[PDB]
């Protein structure tokens, strides 16, 4: 469409879409994975054995 | 670095003789379509290494109208094989069109070098 | 610079092949063409073609060498048991 | 070698670390540690670990900060240059039970018990054969075998002779969270505990390749594409012949 | 003309890798050279961050290993990248000498650049042997030993060579301490050896698997073979990202983790696998002179293959008998690699002892006299006479 | 065609040393090129063969730095040899900065030639600096504690750098023992920088002390400037082997055979007398945000020297007054190299504030214009009007 | 190899100078003459010739700052004197 006028047309605008989307992938990518590998060893972590301490 | 001059003493002795080429000629056939180089359109004097200079010399002295055939069935080749498909059945080279076009130009240009160094060193008598 | 010897590749426009005419090449731009149109036809059908044919150098150079690896590796384990003590005696000895 | 001079093949068992996503038990550690304390605190140093590596994996912090100060170490001297001794802090080693080599071999009737930080790192087997070396000994060993005085047998090590006598008995741990403690609950439990020791990144080793193996994957299927289309002019090329005017 | 022409350093890069004509004929076994030059780059930029760590005496050897794998940030990372990312060095360097035995890149005018492979090839097993020495575990002190006492079989200047290197009597602190500062170095002389390797190759260019020229049709490097080379740097940094995160021990020894005891035998004495055909060759021969000899002559026999190789046509690609007898080797060197690793027992001396000379029957029998009947064979088959 | 020149490795020795056109009229300042050539690989071998026995940790440094001069065989010959001609690298380097800031070496089309003389310079201090922390003397532990805690005046990153670069809170043992596998390492960048910097001179040649064309005579180089060369490399083993032999501490600060001691400052601390005309100009500045960007400033003021030579003659040969004030340049530069071991005492902070705005003001106003008249007082002195 | 830029050297035949004519260059072999013929009086009457010409580039700046040092460090120790602690406490302050 006209998607390539703004984002793909300008190389100078175009690896600062990729570097503008790499900040957003390190931080969200992270947690996603964090989150889930913590939640698939629920009650193997310390955080929970901690709680089994009352 | 067989030297074609003695490979066409040993093939030749081989054709020549009825009990051998009755033995070892259906072996080499069957040797010929297993190496699959008709497949990609190659006859095989297309295969033989180029890079000395009794086949570098044989490819100077190859006619221009057979130069030009030869340098189509190598880009034939190159181009085949990068998209790792063979060509199709109606493209092989057939039995008959694999002639050997580079011996007789390998055969004189080798044996015409084996003569220079059978001149470089004479011992002549007194 | 100083020269140097002769070569079998040369650069762009003196390569050193042979003279080569009559022979014409046309390609469609990459923009232009379905990248990956062809993955299926080629990874089923294409590629049991190639194993077709180079298989049976790749099969028997490796059932030549692991039959006879299983069957030392077998024959090590009669030897060192209770059952191939005497044969083990003699064949050290 | 002979299956006796071999060691019999530890068995796989189903171990709660194994696999790619999973990672330690915390309250088996916990409970693994207590087990190393009252049995083989006796005679196994355990000299890698620091104090510290143990705050947040299976102890809180105070309760690492009244366990080494049990123990003394040696401080800097006074002032007037004599020796003396602190407790411990959060800085320090775990300590052996031994001074010197020459000790640890005059109590054990010369057999030196090998440290166990990378005990199960440095065996044929890992933690499957640490565990079923310690519920391995049988009551009587076979028949025809002669030990020697002083040595106990079990299969699983390598000889059949070994010096350690069957040490893990039924309840003799009492578990803080009211565990039963027999002879495979126990065995269990330091077999997890000297995993951890000898791999203490082993949470951590497991889920940055998480990340390395979704990342260095996408960009595997992303680079055959860009292969695929850049090369896509070569890969259809197409070349005709027709042989030139042969008067040239 | 263009910048990067005209440039004095410029048109080194756009010579090698921007505008190197390669034939467009080649496949991905032709990527084994970029892989090579990544993983040299990763035995290296982890060597340096991980030698930020490292003390070399033999008290503080082994118990700095594991200050690096305990202590150091990402140190877990760092070492099991080197120790595995050399097991990947010497299975790329394996895949790209059986390319080189496979398509006839040995042959002229190549014969130089076969050269520079085989001395590229000694100093890695040289440097993969000095690093594993440095670790100094059970089987790292206990490989010293066994390694350096064979230079006691030279005659009459035995005892007095293993002594200067050993720089004492056994396998102690003036040896580990030389054998960091010597593994430090040779990666520069492997770097430099490279660059003398990309130069011998540069004047002939690059063969291709049909075995015919390739000054037809070429393509340049840049945008056809710099994303074909991306393709298996992302493979390579994927089964590397497996050995590393998900199984690290899975190649090494287990008794490599016991601190170096000079008083213990271990049971089976064994370098590291990629050492193992060069072990089983050495263990095979009844004497120790012809032992040493043997074993660096296993190395030496490549030289003879230019020289030994008849067939009138390059590579084994259109070749029916010498593609069989290739891979009669290629799985003769994995057997090669399991009797050293086997015990010094019945029937492994024997095993030993015929895939030896099956090792050097192929350089010097089977490939001078199959790529012999291959040329007859040729010749008759379509000449009718 | 000839084999020196038909090879493809001897042919990058026939077109280096064996046939490459000198200009005929060099006199013996073109040697100083040859031995910093020499001088780096007496620093490299008797670099590898003293590692051999040097453990790095903050407890084993100075230790075995005496047990180099103690225990091992000639080991007070490769300490003495090393410590001292690195001290003779920079005075010939010091000499070859100074014969192409004379004959006008560093002007067009040498620009390339001479970015990478800085680019040496640079490493060269930085190699000879974490060499010198490496013996944990009492001059090295507060050399590396002054110099490192410049760092921490960089604007909000400044405690984090120092404490990465410290590898801990101060310099403790990750310091020293990552200042020696950097240390280990940095020559093996500056011999990659000096093949780099010999094809920036193979392009255009070498100048000559006239500063006119010299296509017209060459001669070549082989047993013409190969055996002019022989002359001052036996002439340099001499001097170095007086200062070797004779007195061999005599250029080194008598506080560095103290081991070093946290908690007790020396009475002045100053780096090897090399380091110590920049330790000048870092200690004019009021001030220690400048200081550091004054004192890495001095070495990059060389780069503008290009640009700010106005002269349509190459070379200070034929001129009057930009040749007295090159000699009012280097004796400055001796000067500073004094104000730099002196206290921070008056004068000597007026002094050493003057003699560095007369470093600076040789570039950067003198040159421009003392070479603007000098190109007017050649035309008007011909031309009739 | 590629075509790299217009540098200003060439090589044995073709080094790029002007066009010379006419310029004749007798020399005779080392074999037949004396090295060493004028080591004397080249090392009196020549090497006092450049000495001559090139001392007061080299003195007169070796003049100019030795006696400018000279003139700081025994100004420097009449300040941490006896008698010149009268003149520190107003410079130094
Ligand atoms: C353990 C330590 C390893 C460390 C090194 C890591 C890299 C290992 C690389 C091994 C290798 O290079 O073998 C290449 C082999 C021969 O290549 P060829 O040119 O003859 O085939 C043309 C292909 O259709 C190009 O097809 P195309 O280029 O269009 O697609 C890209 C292709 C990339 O695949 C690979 O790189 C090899 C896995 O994408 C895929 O198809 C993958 C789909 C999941 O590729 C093949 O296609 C396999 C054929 C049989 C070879 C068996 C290999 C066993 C060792
Ligand atoms: C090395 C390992 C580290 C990799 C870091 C990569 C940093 C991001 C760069 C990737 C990127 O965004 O590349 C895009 C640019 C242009 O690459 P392109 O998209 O093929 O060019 C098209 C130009 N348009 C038509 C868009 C104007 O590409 C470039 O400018 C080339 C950058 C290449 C860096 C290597
Ligand atoms: C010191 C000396 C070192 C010597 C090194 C010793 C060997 C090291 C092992 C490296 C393995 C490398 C295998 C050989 C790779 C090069 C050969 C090759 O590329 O195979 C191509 C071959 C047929 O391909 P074509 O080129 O003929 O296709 C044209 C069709 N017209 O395709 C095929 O025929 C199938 C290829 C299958 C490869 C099988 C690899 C086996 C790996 C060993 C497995 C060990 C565990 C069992
Ligand atoms: C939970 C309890 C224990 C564990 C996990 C443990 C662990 C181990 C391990 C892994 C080994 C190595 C076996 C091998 O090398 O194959 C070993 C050996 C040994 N252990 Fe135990 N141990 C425990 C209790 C004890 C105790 C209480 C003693 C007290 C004397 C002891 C004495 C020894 C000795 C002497 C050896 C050396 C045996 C030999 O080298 O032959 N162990 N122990
Ligand atoms: C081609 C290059 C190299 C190869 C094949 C190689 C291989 C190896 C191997 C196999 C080990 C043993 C690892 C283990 O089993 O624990 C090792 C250790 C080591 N290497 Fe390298 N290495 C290379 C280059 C380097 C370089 C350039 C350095 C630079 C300092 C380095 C530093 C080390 C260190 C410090 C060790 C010991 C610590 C450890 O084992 O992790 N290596 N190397
Ligand atoms: C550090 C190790 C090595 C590096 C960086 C390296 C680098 C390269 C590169 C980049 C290529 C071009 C890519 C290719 O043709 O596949 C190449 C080709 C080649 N290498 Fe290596 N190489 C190494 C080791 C070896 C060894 C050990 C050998 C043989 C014993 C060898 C023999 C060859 C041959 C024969 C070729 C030419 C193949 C052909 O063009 O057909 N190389 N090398
Ligand atoms: C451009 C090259 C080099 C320079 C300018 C240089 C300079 C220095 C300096 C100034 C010292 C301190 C000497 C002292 O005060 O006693 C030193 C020490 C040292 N350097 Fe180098 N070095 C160079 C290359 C190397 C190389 C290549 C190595 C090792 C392979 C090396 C290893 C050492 C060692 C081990 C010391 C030990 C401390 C001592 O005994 O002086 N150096 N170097
Ligand atoms: C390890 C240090 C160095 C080495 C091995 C080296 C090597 C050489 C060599 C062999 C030459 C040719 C001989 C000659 O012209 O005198 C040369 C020329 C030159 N070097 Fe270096 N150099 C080094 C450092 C430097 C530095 C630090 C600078 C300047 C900041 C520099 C600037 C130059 C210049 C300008 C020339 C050309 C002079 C001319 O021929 O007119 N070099 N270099
Ligand atoms: C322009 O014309 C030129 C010119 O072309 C050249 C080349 C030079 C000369 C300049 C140089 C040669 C400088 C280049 C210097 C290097 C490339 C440095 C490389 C030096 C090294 C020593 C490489 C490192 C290699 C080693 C240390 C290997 C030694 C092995 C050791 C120490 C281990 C020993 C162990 C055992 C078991 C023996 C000129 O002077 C010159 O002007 C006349
Ligand atoms: C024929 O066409 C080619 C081709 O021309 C080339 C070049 C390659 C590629 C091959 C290579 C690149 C192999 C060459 C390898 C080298 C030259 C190795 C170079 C590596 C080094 C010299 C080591 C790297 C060292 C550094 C970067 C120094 C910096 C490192 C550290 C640790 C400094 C840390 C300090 C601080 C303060 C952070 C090909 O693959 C190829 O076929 C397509
Ligand atoms: C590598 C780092 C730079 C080092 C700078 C050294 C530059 C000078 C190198 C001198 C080599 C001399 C060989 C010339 C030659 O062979 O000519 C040979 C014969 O010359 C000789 O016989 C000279 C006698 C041997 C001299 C020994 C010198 C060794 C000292 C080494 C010191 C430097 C390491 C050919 O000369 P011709 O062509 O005139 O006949
Ligand atoms: C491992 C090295 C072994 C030897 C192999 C050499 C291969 C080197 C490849 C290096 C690639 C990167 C180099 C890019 C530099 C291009 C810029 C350039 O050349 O411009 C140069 C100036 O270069 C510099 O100032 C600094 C160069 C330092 C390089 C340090 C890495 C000027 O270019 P130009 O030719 O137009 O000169 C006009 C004269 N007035
Ligand atoms: C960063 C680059 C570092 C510097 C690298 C370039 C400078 C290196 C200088 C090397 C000079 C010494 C090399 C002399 C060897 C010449 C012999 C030769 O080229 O013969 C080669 C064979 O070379 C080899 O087999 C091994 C060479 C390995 C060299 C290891 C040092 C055959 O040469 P050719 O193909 O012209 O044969 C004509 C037939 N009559
Ligand atoms: C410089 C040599 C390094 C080569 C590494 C190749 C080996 C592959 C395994 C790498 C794992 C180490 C990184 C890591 O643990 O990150 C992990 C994430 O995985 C990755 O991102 C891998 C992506 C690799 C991209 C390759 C590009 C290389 C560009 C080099 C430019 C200097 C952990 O990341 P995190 O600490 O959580 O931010």
């Amino acid at each position: 469409s006209s998607l390539y006028k703004t984002f793909f047309k300008r190389n100078a605008v175009f690896v600062g879409t990729i570097f503008a989307g790499a900040f957003v992938f390190q931080t969200v990518f992270d947690t996603a994975i964090t989150s889930w590998y913590e939640n698939h060893n629920k009650g193997k972590l310390w955080k929970d054995v901690k709680a089994r301490i009352a | 670095p067989q030297s074609f001059t003695s490979i066409a003493r040993i093939g030749d002795y081989i054709l020549k003789s009825p009990v051998l080429s009755k033995l070892c000629v259906p072996v080499a056939n069957q040797f010929i379509n297993l190496a699959g180089y008709k497949k990609l359109g190659l006859k095989f004097d297309d295969l033989i290494a180029e890079e000395n200079p009794i086949m570098q010399t044989a490819l100077r002295r190859l006619p221009e109208d057979e130069s030009y055939a030869r340098a189509y069935r190598i880009i034939r080749a190159h181009q085949t094989e990068l998209t790792h498909h063979l060509l199709p059945r109606n493209e092989w080279i057939k039995a008959q069109e694999d002639v050997p076009y580079l011996l007789p130009y390998i055969l004189e240009a080798e044996a015409a070098a084996k003569e220079k160094d059978e001149l470089d060193n004479i011992e002549v008598s007194k | 610079g100083p020269p140097s010897g002769k070569t079998y590749m040369g650069w762009w426009g003196h390569m050193g092949g042979p003279k080569q005419k009559g022979i014409t090449s046309y390609a469609v731009s990459p923009y232009a063409q379905k990248p990956l149109q062809g993955i299926f036809h080629n990874a089923v059908f294409n590629s049991f073609r190639r194993f077709k044919s180079q298989f049976l150098y790749v099969l028997i150079p490796a059932g030549i060498y692991w039959y006879w690896w299983k069957n030392g590796n077998e024959y090590n384990e009669f030897l060192y048991s209770k059952a191939g003590r005497e044969e083990l005696e003699r064949v050290n000895v | 070698m002979t299956a006796a001079e071999h060691g019999l093949h530890a068995p796989a068992y189903a171990w709660s670390h194994n696999g790619p996503f999973e990672t330690f038990d915390h309250a088996s550690i916990r409970r693994g540690y207590q087990v190393y304390r009252e049995v083989c605190a006796a005679c196994h140093s355990l000299d890698r670990v620091a104090w510290r590596t143990l705050v947040g994996v299976s102890h809180t912090n105070e309760e690492v900060r009244n366990m080494a100060e049990e123990f003394e170490y040696d401080d800097e001297p006074d002032e007037q240059g004599n020796p003396k001794k602190r407790p411990g802090k959060l800085s320090d080693y775990i300590p052996g039970p031994y001074p010197n080599e020459q000790a640890a071999r005059a109590a054990n009737q010369g057999a030196l018990p090998p440290d166990l930080s990378l005990i199960v790192k440095a065996r044929h087997g890992g933690c499957d054969y640490i565990f079923s070396l310690l519920t391995g000994y049988p009551d009587e060993p076979p028949a025809g075998v002669a030990l020697p005085p002083g040595s106990n047998y079990n299969p699983y090590f390598p000889g059949g002779s070994i010096a350690m006598a069957r040490v893990l008995f039924d309840d003799m741990v009492e578990y803080e969270d009211g565990t039963p403690a027999t002879t495979s609950q126990m065995a269990k439990d330091v077999t997890t505990f000297l995993n951890w020791c000898a791999e203490p990144e082993h949470d951590e080793r497991k889920r940055l390749g998480l990340k390395t193996v979704i990342i260095l994957s996408s960009l595997y299927l992303l680079s055959i594409w860009v292969k695929k289309f850049k090369w896509a002019g070569i890969k259809t090329r197409k070349f005709v012949f027709n042989p030139p005017k042969p008067r040239k | 003309m263009a910048f990067r022409k005209s440039n004095v350093y410029l048109s080194l890069v756009n010579s090698y890798i921007i505008d190197s004509p390669q034939p467009s004929s080649i496949n991905y076994w032709w990527n084994m050279g970029s892989l090579l030059g990544l993983c040299l780059v990763i035995q290296i930029v982890t060597g340096i961050f991980m030698a930020m760590h490292y003390s070399s005496n033999i008290e503080l050897a082994f118990s700095s290993v594991e200050h690096i794998m305990r202590d150091v940030h990402n140190g877990y990372i760092l070492r099991y990248l080197h120790a595995n990312g050399a097991s990947f060095f010497f299975m790329v360097m394996f895949m790209h000498m059986a390319k080189g035995l496979y398509y006839g890149s040995y042959r002229s005018p190549r014969v130089t650049l076969w050269n520079v492979g085989v001395i590229i090839f000694i100093l890695t097993i040289a440097t993969a042997f000095l690093g594993y020495c440095c670790v100094y575990g059970q089987m790292s002190h206990w490989g010293a030993t066994v390694i350096t006492n064979l230079f006691s079989a030279i005659p009459f200047v035995g005892n007095d060579i293993v002594s200067w290197l050993w720089g004492g009597f056994s396998v102690s602190n003036p040896t580990i301490q030389r054998f960091f500062a010597l593994h430090y170095l040779v990666p520069f002389i492997i770097a430099a050896m490279v660059i003398m390797h990309l130069m011998a190759l540069h004047i002939h260019g690059s063969s291709n698997p049909l075995g015919i020229t390739g000054n037809l049709d070429r393509i340049p490097m840049h945008s056809y073979f710099i994303f074909k080379d991306l393709v298996t740097v992302f493979l390579f940094m994927l089964i590397l990202a497996l050995f590393v995160f998900y199984s690290p021990n899975t190649l090494g020894h287990p008794d490599n983790y016991i601190p170096g005891n000079p008083l213990v035998t271990p049971a089976s004495i064994v370098p590291e696998w990629y050492l193992l055909p060069f072990y089983a060759i050495l263990r095979s021969i009844p004497d120790k002179l012809l032992g040493v000899i043997t074993m660096f002559a296993a190395i030496l026999v490549l030289l003879v293959l230019p020289f030994t190789d008849r067939s009138v046509v390059r590579g084994n690609t259109f070749k029916v008998l010498s593609k069989f007898f290739f891979f009669i080797f290629v799985f003769n060197f994995v057997l090669l690699g399991q009797i050293g690793a086997c015990h010094v027992e019945v029937p492994y001396v024997l095993m030993g002892q015929i895939a030896t000379f099956i090792y050097f029957a192929y350089f010097l029998i089977i490939v001078p006299v199959i790529s012999t009947i291959e040329n007859v064979l040729f010749y008759i088959g379509r000449v009718n006479k």
